[PDB]
């Protein structure tokens, strides 16, 4: 069958560089044009550019964003399509997908919808390295009630890499809790929530203690969330 | 995105018809470029689903189908099934920024349970965050479906973009869904100003809570 394979993906520090390469098999690599996209975490599609064939000189062209900066090349007796990547932004992080253009021929001329994609590879572009978090409680108040319900949580902030787990009461306290995702700042560091549903009344009469556990940088954290009288 | 815009979801319930519109402008679909329709399922790379404006690769059903008028195209489902759950980008090439252009990406969800209005709790900054010379704003949403937000924030009722991170939605213990989104401040922005709020839109409806510097503190 038609088949792509990304491979070179990997953490790299801003300005530097980085290649991908993409293995084409499954049909004649050097009869199409090759196109990248990438998609950043939890962002849309974003094209990244494309090659021609070598017969017309294998001429590229880009998005705005990686002008002077991305290189495609490929080299059809290998089958393979490369994306150099130099000048290296933290916003080119991102999972990299390299794709075939189609050949099917419309009125009059040819489309270009890209008809058979690769996998993905993500390149992450930061300056973050292993990293505990610092957790700060979500205090319930009356802003946070609701009918007699009050919510309360706790922010995990700014740790590096992926994953922190949750529990509450060292996992005596289930019903109604939620931990989020994480989100990716910009710094190349993650933050996530927990949240958990309690009887206001039970406020001044339980204990809710959060459980953080960062195995990356061999941390735990207990935090106490204690209730706010306003 | 900018130069060709999608609603960020569409629902409806097996065996129903919907549509997803692609409305783009005169640099590109308006000019004369072909649209072109990206299916996403969850956890999976792109495929591609319709090319020239209307034409099926092998393998997709006549289900699909896409039109194009004017700086407008759209993709029909028609006969929703359980695995059409996915995002759907339209994609054109446009002329003023001489590239492929991506619309935003639209989420579909093939309706399994009662539609549910969100919940919302906003949380101001810990004092301990404070004190550690650090702000975030911190929006929880729970209990809705579709699984399908966007989150707005305000400073004293003025829009506010810049350090706004938000999660897609997830599933919570009872099938519903949930999401968060954070507000990074400075603790002097913070204090500065009176009030501080979180809209949530959910279903063309928006739920919107406030929190004040001056309490709580
Ligand atoms: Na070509």
């Amino acid at each position: 069958e038609v088949q792509l394979v990304e491979s070179g993906g990997g953490l790299v520090q801003p300005g530097r560089s980085l290649r991908l390469p993409c293995t084409a098999s499954g049909f004649s690599f050097g009869d199409h044009a090759m196109s990248w996209v990438r998609q950043a975490p939890g962002k849309g599609l974003e094209w990244v550019g494309f090659i021609r064939k070598t017969t017309y000189g294998a001429t590229t062209h880009y998005a705005a964003a990686v002008r002077g900066r991305f290189t495609i090349s490929r080299d059809d007796s290998k089958s393979i399509v490369y994306l150099q990547m130099n000048s290296l932004k933290t916003e080119d992080t991102a999972v990299y997908f390299c794709t075939r253009v189609q050949l099917d021929y419309g009125p009059g001329y040819q489309y270009y919808g890209m008809d058979v994609w690769g996998q993905g590879t993500t390149v992450t572009v930061s300056s973050a390295s292993t990293k505990g978090p610092s957790v700060f409680p979500l205090a319930p108040s009356s802003k946070s009630t609701s009918g007699g319900t009050a919510a309360l949580g706790c922010l995990v902030k700014d740790y590096f890499p992926e994953p922190v787990t949750v529990s509450w009461n060292s996992g005596a306290l289930t019903s109604g809790v939620h931990t989020f995702p994480a989100v990716l700042q910009s710094s190349g560091l993650y933050s996530l929530s927990s949240v958990v549903t309690v009887p206001s009344s039970s406020l001044g009469t339980q204990t809710y203690i959060c459980n953080v556990n960062h195995k990356p940088s061999n941390t735990k954290v207990d935090k106490k969330v204690e209730p706010k009288s306003c | 995105e900018s130069v060709l815009t999608q609603p960020p979801s569409v629902s409806g319930a097996p065996g129903q018809r919907v549509t997803i519109s692609c409305t783009g402008m005169n640099s590109n679909i308006g000019a004369g470029y072909d649209v072109y329709w990206y299916q996403q399922l969850p956890g999976r790379a792109p495929k591609l689903l319709i090319y020239g404006n209307s034409n099926r690769p092998s393998g997709v059903p006549d289900r699909f189908s896409g039109s194009r008028s004017g700086t407008s195209a759209s993709l029909a489902i028609t006969g929703l099934q359980a695995e059409d759950e996915a995002d759907y980008y339209c994609q054109s090439y446009d002329t003023s920024l001489n590239g492929w252009a991506f619309g935003g990406g639209t989420k579909l969800t093939v309706l399994t349970q009662p539609k549910a209005a969100p919940s919302v709790t906003l949380f101001p900054p810990s004092s301990e965050e404070l004190q550690a010379n650090k702000a975030t704003l911190v929006c929880l949403v729970s209990d809705f479906y579709p699984g399908a937000v966007t989150v707005a924030w305000k400073a004293d009722g003025s829009p506010v973009k810049v350090g706004v991170e938000t999660t897609k939605p997830s599933k919570q213990s009872n099938n519903k869904y949930a999401a968060s989104s954070y507000l990074s401040l400075t603790p002097e922005q913070w204090k500065s100003h009176r009030s501080y709020s979180c809209r949530v839109t959910h279903e063309g409806s928006t739920v919107e809570k406030t929190v004040a510097p001056a309490e709580c503190s």
